[PDB]
């Protein structure tokens, strides 16, 4: 159901943020719950992702890095980031995949400096 | 005489620009542009003359050498239709059309909202195969053969199921009867790690 | 892209037939050209005829012949057991002036080596996930041709009972499965998929045929099962709820 | 599409050891399994062997026992582990890569070998 992100900004390099995301509805679908990433001129693709099935998995070099996690409720979901790279600057789209589709956020911008 | 067209291939997303080249040594008089869909022939996109010059006709834009040497042929903001073999040619050499190799164009498209998911088709009737389909996942997961051989998988393809502006990559594998399930049909390509495999 | 026409659109023999490849062009233009365009290659140009009576050779051209007469055909023909011809056959005309050339639709042409081998795809429509129903809202029937050789079928999928070309997609060229051989046999699946709506409306009947092209008459079988003749398969399937 | 340069070759005294990589590039996700023919001064090209991904191996009249073929995965070079020569083996060696997705073959530049004694 709708999904409400919070949580951006701009930062520095070598930054500290964390990217959260409000919900509503099932938490008795779920299936697994990401982030992913929108760099203008890409498309999107894979950041995090937390599965029921399987762990955590990662990856884009935004491995050793950042980390997802969720809460108990899975009333929220939360990205840390840690060392930003100026590379990363983007507008994060957060996602929880569940049996009836998956539903998305409306997104928020990161800055990430030079 | 010869001319040579690179790419050999390119890829490029929907909606980026792009560009394929084409050249030689030896000047022509003429040189032409063909876009080749697969059993539809070289149809002609246009024909340029003159040194410099420049033809847009629409989203192509297409320009000539000054000495007549090379000759460029850039999109502008590709799409789906622009999928395809693009072959330069030139006169001849008593009058017989020279073929660049041509670029194949793959445009893929822009899934925005991908959803990666195989699912199991199947049927009440006969026939006793039974294929699993991987869709809605993202341009850039390349979808490897099996190493089983009993499996195939088909190559992406993508659909344009217009009216809701939908496109969508699949492939679909079937492996012979085997006793397969679904889950091990594309344990050899690698796979997005959010793709919803369904009970 | 011109108006020119070159049938018939597919064509079949056994190894060691000639056959000709027609081509006829309604505007006027003196130059005739034609294609053998071998998978995922570029063109050879194999003869042309600038005007008539002049003909001179392509790039390729050991072991075919096209006679002139007339500025408006141009007969390809074929002579067996060359190099196994079999790839796409594309003709072409021009006006000579600038050399701008338009093309035909074209000829595949298969030749096989033995003649057992040919069948007629089965084929059957794999009705859709109750899972990718629940969770993409839209319904992909996939239809699995299977089965046929050669490659030179053309599916299309008609569902109450018009064809659609409406988030249908083939797989543009077929899969051969096992490629190491020659004279595999080939199988295509193509898409259809509607929305979930209407996948679960029983009153539809989606199905998808293939032509098959396949054996003329006057080849010789002797074999036991039906002999394959350019034939139509279909499958079909109702939509079903839910 | 794919496209497979193949690497190492050249000349050899009989009974050597050769070992051709093929460097497959580019989609090879594709490819069906791979394969080396080899096609001589007078002839049409004779399959040599093949392997498969995920991995098997036909072999091919020829040398059938004493060409090994491998293959790894990691660099996507695929070996043509050619422990014995005799001089009836010099042939072109090309490397082959054949999916049942269309175009059903690619093939790539071609390596000698040639083995005098
Ligand atoms: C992709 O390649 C094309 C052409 O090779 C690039 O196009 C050219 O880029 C410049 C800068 O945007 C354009 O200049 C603009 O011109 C007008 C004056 O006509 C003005 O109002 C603007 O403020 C600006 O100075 C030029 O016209 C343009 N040509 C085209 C085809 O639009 C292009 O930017 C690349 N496009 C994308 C979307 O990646
Ligand atoms: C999927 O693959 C493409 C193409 O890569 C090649 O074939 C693959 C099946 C696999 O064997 C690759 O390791 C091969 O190199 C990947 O695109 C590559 O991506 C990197 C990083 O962005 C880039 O530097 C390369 O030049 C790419 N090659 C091309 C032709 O684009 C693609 O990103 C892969 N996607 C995933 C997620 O696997
Ligand atoms: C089709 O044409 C080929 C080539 O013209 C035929 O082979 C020739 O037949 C003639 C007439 O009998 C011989 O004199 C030639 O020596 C043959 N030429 C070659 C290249 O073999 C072939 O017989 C014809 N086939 C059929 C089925 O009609």
């Amino acid at each position: 159901v709708q999904l409400v992100e919070s949580g951006g900004g701009l930062v520095q390099a070598g930054g500290s943020l964390r990217l959260s995301c409000a919900a509503s509805g099932s938490i008795v679908g779920i299936h697994s719950v990401g982030w992913y990433r929108q760099v203008p001129g890409r498309q999107r693709e894979l950041v995090a992702t937390i599965v029921t099935d399987t762990g955590t998995h990662y990856r884009d070099f935004v491995k050793g890095r950042f980390t997802i996690s969720r809460d108990i409720a899975k009333n929220t979901l939360y990205l840390q980031m840690n060392s930003l790279q100026p590379e990363d600057t983007a507008v994060y789209y957060c996602y929880f995949n569940l049996i009836r589709g998956r539903y998305w956020a409306q997104g928020t911008l990161v800055t990430v400096s030079s | 005489q010869l001319l040579e067209q690179s790419p050999q291939f390119l890829s490029i997303q929907e909606g980026e620009n792009l560009t394929v080249y084409c050249n030689s040594s030896s000047v022509f008089s003429s040189l032409q542009w063909y876009r080749q869909e697969p059993g539809e022939g070289p149809v002609l996109l246009v024909t340029v003359v003159t040194g410099g010059e420049v033809k847009k006709l629409k989203r192509l834009t297409f320009q000539f050498g000054d000495a007549r040497k090379d000759s460029s042929l850039h999109i502008t903001a590709a799409q789906p239709g622009d999928t395809g073999l693009y072959l330069c040619a030139g006169a001849g050499s008593q009058g017989n059309l020279i073929f660049g190799k041509g670029t194949k164009l793959s445009v893929k498209p822009n899934i925005q909202n991908p959803d990666p998911a195989v699912y199991q088709l199947r049927d009440s009737k006969s026939s006793d195969k039974s294929v699993c389909l991987f869709t809605d996942f993202d341009s850039q997961t390349n979808v490897s053969q099996s190493k089983d051989s009993d499996v195939y998988i088909t190559d992406k393809c993508v659909l344009d199921m217009r009216s809701m502006d939908f496109k969508s990559n699949s492939a679909v594998a079937w492996s012979n009867k085997s006793d397969f399930a679904c889950a091990n049909a594309f344990n050899n390509s690698i796979i997005p790690e959010d793709t919803f495999f369904p009970s | 892209d011109g108006g020119i026409t070159q049938s018939p659109k597919y064509l079949f023999r056994k190894e060691g037939q000639n056959v000709t490849l027609s081509c006829e062009q309604n505007l006027n233009h003196d130059a005739m050209y034609w294609y053998r365009q071998d998978p995922g290659q570029g063109l050879r140009l194999i003869y042309y005829s600038q005007i008539v009576n002049d003909f001179q050779k392509g790039d390729i051209a050991e072991g075919y012949s096209v006679s002139r007469e007339k500025k408006e055909s141009f007969p390809l023909t074929v002579t067996s057991a060359q190099k196994n011809p079999t790839a796409f056959y594309l003709c072409a005309s021009s006006s000579r002036s600038s050399y701008e050339q338009y093309f035909g639709p074209g000829t595949r042409l298969t030749v096989t080596e033995d003649l057992k081998n040919v069948f007629p795809p089965e084929v059957a429509v794999f009705e859709p996930s109750e899972a990718e129903i629940s969770h993409t809202q839209k319904a992909t029937l996939v239809c699995l041709a299977t089965g046929f050789y050669p490659d030179h079928v053309e599916l299309s999928w008609w569902v109450n009972g018009k064809e659609v070309h409406s988030g249908v997609c083939t797989d543009p060229q077929p899969l051969k499965e096992q490629p190491a051989l020659n004279d595999s046999r080939y199988s295509l699946s193509s898409r259809l998929r509607v929305s979930a709506t209407f996948w679960q409306n029983p009153r539809n009947h989606f199905r998808c045929q293939v032509q098959f092209y396949g054996l003329s008459e006057n080849d010789e079988w002797t074999q036991d099962r039906a002999k394959p003749v350019t034939q139509i398969v279909s499958a079909e399937a109702w939509g079903r709820a839910d | 599409d794919v496209q497979l340069v193949e690497s190492g070759g050249g000349v050899v005294q009989p009974g050597g050891s050769l070992r051709l990589s093929c460097v497959a590039s580019g989609y090879v996700h594709k490819i069906n399994f791979y394969g080396w023919y080899r096609q001589a001064p007078g002839k049409e090209r004779e399959k040599v062997a093949h392997i498969s991904i995920g991995d098997q191996t036909d072999y091919a009249d020829s040398a059938k026992g004493r060409f090994t073929i491998s293959r790894d995965e990691s660099k996507n070079t695929v070996y043509l582990q050619m422990n014995s020569l005799r001089p009836e083996d010099t042939a072109a060696y090309y490397c082959r890569a054949l999916s049942r997705i269309w175009p059903y073959d690619y093939w790539g530049q071609g390596t000698l070998v040639t083995v005098s004694s």
